[PDB]
Formats: C-alpha cells, structure tokens, sequence
C-alpha cells in the first residue's frame, strides 16, 4: 500500500536555545512523500500542544528553508491564527492533512508551508505563501483555511507580509 | 499529463494506521531525539 503525494514535504523542528541565532536553532528532521510516510512521522513525534515554550514545527515543501530570506519566500507572506492545546493540536493537524492532500484547489503551487510556534504568551499557527502581492489567491487560500480549521467568523485572521515581519496586516479575514 | 493527486480529509483519515521506517527513526533522532516517540 503506497500513496504518493503530490508534493515532498520537509519536517523542520526549531529548539529554543537563547545561546544561538534563530537560524541555528533550526533544524531538518525528516521528508516524506507518501500519506503512509505523513502518517508514520506525524504518530510518532510530539504533538505540537506537547512541544516545550519556543520551540516550533514547519513543514515545507522540499527545496524551500521556512525562512524569510529564502528566495521562495523573500516575496511572499503568512496567514496568521493565534491561539488564546487540543484545539492547538487540531489546527496543526488539519492544517497539516489540507496541504500534504493539496486541498488549496488551483492555487496549490503558491503553497509554501506551515508553521507552528509554541509560546507563553499564545501559540501560533500559520500558513506561508509565495506572492503577498496576489491578493485573490491569498483570501482564497485564507478561505479555505479557515474552512478546514473551523475557526470562527468572529476570529480575524491576519494575512502578514514577510518583508514586514523582518522590519499591519495586508488582509484581514 | 495526469491531474494534481489529492486527498480529502476523510481520505487520509481513513488511511491513519505500527512502526516506523528505519530511516525515518535513524534521521529523527540523530537531529531531533527530544521529539522522538518510537
Ligand atoms: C520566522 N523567523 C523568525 N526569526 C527570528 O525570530 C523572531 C520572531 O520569532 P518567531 O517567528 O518564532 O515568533 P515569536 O512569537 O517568537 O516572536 P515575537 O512575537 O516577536 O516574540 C524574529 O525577531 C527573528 O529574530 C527569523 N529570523 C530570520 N532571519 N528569518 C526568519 O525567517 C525568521
Ligand atoms: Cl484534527
Ligand atoms: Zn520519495
Ligand atoms: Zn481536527
Ligand atoms: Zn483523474
Ligand atoms: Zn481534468
């Protein structure tokens, strides 16, 4: 029994470390291709709501680094969902089985990938894009996030550009 | 050419199952061992 998937995704893992630049804490773990593969990791690692304060998961398509810097990414932005931990692990999760299984419709290919924070003050999980200046294709894939995390209406989900961060949303939702 | 290969949530739900290939294991806990649960 093998599933391929339509993309090869990388598992980062970042531990915080305050003894060393962010670039340095990070860390590839693994990639997969296959559903049966997604699923063997995804069993047997720390759920997200498990992951001691400041560390992080990404997962990325194979080729890009979960950097701002990345030439993948230099242009491209996040959809931003904060958190206030079974609700933190089902968004990782969701989020998860939406872009292995491509569920973004046309717009897969702008699809970087996801991002879990673990923190104190709230946790984070969001979804990387790869033009901030495409508008049309980030509020859909915004849609669709939000449709397949059942996050709330009342909830205003912030799409943030990147060049940004490395310096106010560009959309809300 | 063919079309995208997806899989809707129930899809891959459905096919959750067991261990792990060995070298997944090798690789996870050479680099991440404090995430490892095998
Ligand atoms: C995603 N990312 C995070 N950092 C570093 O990590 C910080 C953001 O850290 P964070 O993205 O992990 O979120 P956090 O909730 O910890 O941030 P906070 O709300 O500002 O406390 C930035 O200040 C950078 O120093 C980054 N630094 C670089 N160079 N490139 C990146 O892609 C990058
Ligand atoms: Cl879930
Ligand atoms: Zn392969
Ligand atoms: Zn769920
Ligand atoms: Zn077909
Ligand atoms: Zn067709």
């Amino acid at each position: 029994t093998r599933h391929p998937l339509q993309n090869r995704w990388a598992l980062w893992y970042l531990k915080a470390d305050r003894n060393k630049e962010w670039e340095d804490c990070l860390k590839m773990v693994s990639l997969f291709d296959t559903v049966e593969d997604f699923w063997s990791l995804y069993n047997h690692i720390q759920s997200a709501g498990g992951l001691n304060w400041g560390s992080d998961y990404y997962l990325f398509k194979e080729g890009i680094k979960p950097m701002w810097e990345d030439v993948n990414n230099v242009q491209g932005g996040r959809w931003l969902v904060v958190v206030d931990t079974q609700l933190l692990d089902h968004y990782w999760l969701e989020l998860l089985m939406a872009i292995v299984g491509e569920q973004f419709d046309e717009y897969g290919d702008y699809i970087c990938g996801a991002v879990v924070n673990v923190r104190q003050k709230g946790d984070k999980v969001s979804l990387w894009t790869r033009d901030a200046t495409r508008d049309d294709v980030n509020l859909r894939i915004g849609q669709v996030l939000k449709q397949k995390l059942s996050i709330p209406d009342t909830e205003i989900l912030r799409y943030e550009v990147h060049k940004d961060s490395s310096a106010k949303p560009r959309i809300c939702l | 050419g063919p079309h995208m290969i997806r899989y809707n949530r129930d899809t891959l739900m459905t096919a959750r199952d067991a261990p792990i290939p060995d070298e997944m294991l090798q690789e996870i806990n050479r680099v991440a061992p404090d995430i490892l649960i095998a």
